[PDB]
């Protein structure tokens, strides 16, 4: 990940975790309670 | 299980780019309903006649 110094890390997707999601759609599907 | 399209992982680096040589006129279709049929149902004949 050499963009030039944007550091996309927060929205692509997490390969460290389960189900393969960013940081931020971890975050919006842990604050919406079904 | 469904696939969502082929694999394309594209070859970025950071300082190649590329660019189109030829191109191609496409002429796609697109269908938009615009309006029903103008129906009308009387009350009294329907409900009584």
């Amino acid at each position: 990940k050499d963009f030039g110094g944007f550091n996309f890390s927060q929205i692509l997707p997490d390969p460290s975790k389960p189900s393969k999601r960013s940081p931020i759609e971890d975050l919006l599907f842990n604050k919406v309670t079904l | 299980t469904m696939s969502l399209g082929a694999e394309n992982s594209v070859a970025y680096s950071n300082n190649s780019i590329a660019i189109p040589t030829n191109f191609t006129i496409s002429v796609t279709t697109e269908i938009l309903p615009v309006s029903m049929t103008k129906t009308s149902v009387d009350c009294t004949m329907y409900i009584c006649g």
